[PDB]
DNA sequence: TATGTACAAC
DNA sequence: GTTGTACATA
């Protein structure tokens, strides 16, 4: 359809497919690959139970990669249900994938920044840590080791002295991993995308199910005011071709139009003439052409339910 | 071209054959994508209407 | 026509009327008014008191007189005084009136820039033509006879409804109905306009009608096959644009303005088939013999003549006994409507 | 009942100044047990009712201008939650 | 709206543009009618290019 | 949104906060049930 | 000055 | 629906 929405795709893909399992795959594929979907219809597409949809639709929500919108259907055969439908949300999921992003990264930099520093002896009857600031006070009177407070107990040197190098290693992995995110991060942020909606997402729908019991409409209620939390976002050409015999039928109607008209614009009588005398006002050529034709081809033979409606 | 007013909470589309004529009607489930469709087929039933006209011309 | 002629939205437009009196809240916009809305003083209402001061606070740039004659009027030359504008612009057709006010105007709202010719615009197509005429009705015996005894002010009432006065309008209506013509009836006897109305099953429209009654009956007198004609009154002499409107008639008139007779003219100079070959527009006045409606006939005439309109005495109206039913045919309706009238005498 | 997005101005009538709003008729709150539950007056008949979740309101009191786990985690259809 | 044709022209139009005349011939006597080709002529990008 | 503004990333959303989602007396009655209503042209 | 008529407001 | 006020003419 449009550029964008193939990239937002692609960046929703990769990142599923990457930091999460298999069945989420599975499940926000079917959401992409569909618009609008109801739980029913994912359920029978996927082959999956209740049970096992639940925890997957639950940590997608959580991460803003899908969006969930109640509506209440009413079918003439049974009673009135709630129908539940997921969708995906672009500005939210990209706004979400990237705040992860950062944080992911910035974490690992925090640990690498803080790996660098000296490491905080610990206490190992306790495990209660200390650091080199704090333990320098815990100096005994022969000034050997550092003397827990609370135990009485040499304090052991930490360990991560020698993790300096492999955080190193870990974010160079992570950012030659995490380059397609970044890429297609920068091509979005180049370019504007627009809010989706539940009625705006059933404009691609591609239905699962031939006799989907979940009726595909959105039907808001006339004139209702209540608002839910999240739950908006920002001729014809006709053409006449004129032959020689229609111009001189133009014509005709034209001598009869100018006709009727001056017969309507005639003038009364009373006015035509000065009514000064009057009373009171109170109360066959066609065998001359055949035979010039027949000689000229002699000439050349011898030379040679009831529902409302209306019209569009 | 039949089609069910703005005013109506149904987005059916009727399309009804020249002379128990045919009818092949459906239903939508976006107004957007209704219109964009009832757009198309009226330029195109209106192009058709117009040379059918020229045809019965002569 | 604002809104059609030019670009100026929807949005920069405000009309400060007794329906409606929102003002436009954009930093420059239009508001179209009247005088009555405008020169009150003693009591104006909370809802129209803002509009005034909005009308008043402002600095405006322009001020458009629609009907300038009626301004150096007693209390209306106030609007030239309270609302400020730079440029005041008038426009009216006849700039003439009974009192010697008319030259108020140069020290008010400034000098005569143009005038224009009648009949200049009317040879160029411009405005239809108009064959103008004058019925001369003579009042039957019964009522004459009653019109030397009673008084000035009864008299008017009295040959305003003379029987012959409704045979004549009423065979000149179906005259001109038959040829596919729009009619405009005027009289300034509300009295006489109702009863007009009702005989001829017809409708009138006068001061105590709502502006939407009135607005209706235009519109569907514009559009509407069935409503051939309509019965107006003082309140439609001028400013009302009926562009269908080809014939007009008049029963009764004011005392002796010839302002208004020009102004009632002017409904038919308009007319959209006013190009078509041999068109003549028409202007029917219906007076009584030997009466003092004749007095003022001559002289509510003395400024179109001058613009070079020349009107004719009729004398008969051809074919008219031959129509099958007449108003007041019989002896009997007659005498009843003699002691009808002269009731409220 | 109303944000009022637009408020007529104190110095002229008859013209309306633009203010900070958003235009959504409020609710007429009740409390119901130990819930706030709005009702909404349609336009153009009852009134809407919902339940007014207290992550809602704490959005909203987070905006004004110094002194479970298990369940959510995994399943739990709305009506569990 | 109604654009008033003529025979001459027609022919007038082919003459200033070639263009015109090479999807004229290919397709009026093959796929549809003359009158539905000035009539999708007139609404294409072709007759504003 | 306003959190990944402060950190220069630019946000692809918008706070919802911020969504702005805001005579009867008739003179002449002989004339009923005959004019038919040209309200507009 | 008196008298019609139309208009705005309460 | 009625009362206080203009405008346009004798
Ligand atoms: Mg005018
Ligand atoms: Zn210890
Ligand atoms: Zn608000």
């Amino acid at each position: 359809d449009r550029p964008i929405d193939d990239i937002v795709k692609n960046l929703l893909k990769f990142v599923v497919r990457g930091f999460y399992g298999g069945s989420f795959v599975l499940v926000l594929d079917a959401i992409l690959f569909h618009s609008v979907l109801a739980e029913d219809d994912l359920k029978q597409l996927l082959s999956i139970n209740k049970t096992e949809l639940g925890p997957l639709i639950a940590r997608l929500r959580s991460d803003r990669l899908i969006s969930i919108h109640k509506q209440r259907e009413y079918p003439p055969n049974s009673k009135s249900v709630e129908r539940v439908y997921y969708y995906v949300k672009y500005p939210h999921a990209i706004d979400a994938i990237k705040w992860k992003v950062h944080q992911v990264v910035q974490r690992l930099k925090d640990d690498l920044d803080k790996n660098s520093e000296p490491n905080g002896y610990m206490c190992p009857i306790c495990l209660t840590k200390y650091t080199q600031l704090e333990a320098v006070q815990l100096l005994n009177f022969d000034r050997t080791e550092f003397l827990c407070s609370l135990c009485d107990e040499p304090l052991v040197e930490d360990d991560s002295g020698k993790k300096n190098k492999e955080k190193q290693d870990k974010l160079n992995r992570l950012m030659d991993q995490i380059q397609p995110i970044i890429d297609s991060l920068k091509k979005i942020d180049d370019s504007r995308i627009e809010e989706n909606t539940f009625e705006i997402a059933l404009a691609r729908l591609i239905p699962p199910q031939n006799q989907s019991h979940a009726a595909y409409t959105y039907n808001p209620k006339k004139g209702s005011t209540m608002f839910r939390p999240g739950d908006s976002a920002p001729a014809t050409l006709h053409i006449n071709i004129t032959t020689a015999s229609d111009e001189v039928a133009q014509r005709e109607l034209q001598e009869r139009q100018a006709e009727e008209k001056r017969k309507q614009n005639a003038v009364p009588e009373w006015h035509k003439q000065s009514t000064i005398g009057k009373t009171a006002l109170g109360r066959e050529e066609r065998e001359n052409e055949k035979t010039l034709n027949d000689y000229y081809a002699a000439l050349a033979k011898k030379q040679a339910l009831e529902d409302e409606f209306e019209d569009v | 071209l039949q089609a069910t007013p703005a005013s109506s909470e149904k987005m059916m589309l009727r399309l009804i054959g020249k002379v128990k004529p045919q009818r092949h009607m459906f239903s939508f489930n976006n107004r957007t994508v209704m219109d964009n469709i009832k757009m198309t087929l009226q330029q195109i039933i209106s192009r058709y209407k117009d040379a059918d006209i020229y045809e019965e011309k002569r | 026509q604002f809104l059609q002629w030019c670009t100026l939205q929807p949005e920069n437009c405000a009309v400060f009327t007794s329906d409606n009196k929102e003002m436009f809240q954009t930093e420059s916009g239009l508001v179209v008014s009247t005088y009555s809305m405008v020169a009150n003083t003693r009591n104006r209402s909370h809802d129209s008191q803002k509009v005034m001061d909005f009308l008043t606070g402002r600095e405006w740039g322009f001020i458009i007189l629609d009907e300038v004659h009626v301004v150096p009027a007693a209390m209306f030359r106030r609007v030239v005084s309270t609302i400020a504008a730079h440029a005041k612009l008038g426009l009216t057709a006849t700039l003439v009136r009974e009192d010697d006010k008319i030259g108020d105007l140069n020290f008010l709202i400034g000098p005569k820039l143009y005038e224009a010719n009648w009949m200049e615009l009317s040879q160029k197509g411009h405005i239809a033509n108009v064959q103008c005429a004058e019925v001369w009705c003579p009042m039957t015996a019964e009522f004459y006879q009653e019109y030397l005894r009673e008084t000035a002010r009864k008299r008017m009432l009295l040959y305003i409804m003379n029987p012959t006065k409704f045979q004549a309008c009423q065979f000149l209506i179906q005259y001109h109905e038959r040829r596919g013509d729009k009619i405009i009836v005027f009289s300034d006897n509300v009295y006489a306009l109702q009863e007009y109305a009702l005989k001829m099953g017809k409708p009138f429209i006068y001061g105590s009608t709502p502006q939407q009654e009135r607005m209706n009956i235009l519109q569907n007198f514009q559009y509407n096959d069935q409503i051939n004609t309509i019965f107006l009154s003082k309140v439609g002499d001028t400013s009302i644009d009926l562009p269908e409107a080809t014939c007009l008639i008049q029963i009764s008139s004011h005392y002796g303005s010839r302002r208004q007779e020009a102004q009632r003219l002017g409904r038919i100079l308009r007319a959209k088939r006013r190009n078509d070959e041999g068109f003549n527009a028409f202007f029917y006045s219906l007076v009584s013999k030997d009466t003092q409606e004749m007095y003022y006939s001559t002289k509510r005439q003395a400024f179109l003549v001058d613009q070079g309109y020349a009107f004719k005495v009729i004398t008969h109206l051809h074919g008219m006994e031959n129509i099958p039913n007449l108003a007041y045919a019989s002896p009997r309706e007659r005498r009843e409507l003699l002691q009808e009238v002269l009731l409220k005498n | 009942m109303v944000c009022e997005t637009d408020v007529p101005s104190e110095d002229d009538p008859t013209q309306l100044v633009s203010r900070g709003g958003c235009g959504n008729t409020q609710p007429t709150i009740r409390k119901d047990g130990l819930k706030l539950v709005g009702s909404w007056k349609k336009d153009r008949d009852e009134p809407e009712l919902r339940v007014l979740s207290t992550e809602e309101i704490l959005n909203i009191f987070k905006h004004i201008s110094v002194f479970l786990e298990t369940l959510e985690h995994n399943g739990a259809p709305h009506h569990a939650i | 709206v109604n654009v008033n044709l003529s025979r001459e022209k027609i022919l007038n139009i082919f003459e200033n543009y070639p263009i015109v005349k090479k999807a004229y011939t290919d397709n009026v006597p093959k796929n549809f009618k003359e009158p539905e080709f000035w009539a999708r002529f007139f609404s294409s990008k072709l007759f504003r290019k | 949104p306003r959190k990944l503004q402060d950190l220069g990333l630019k946000p692809a959303s918008v706070d919802p906060a911020t969504i702005k989602r805001q005579k009867g007396k008739i003179t002449n009655t002989h004339m009923t049930g005959i004019l038919k209503d040209y309200s507009h042209r």
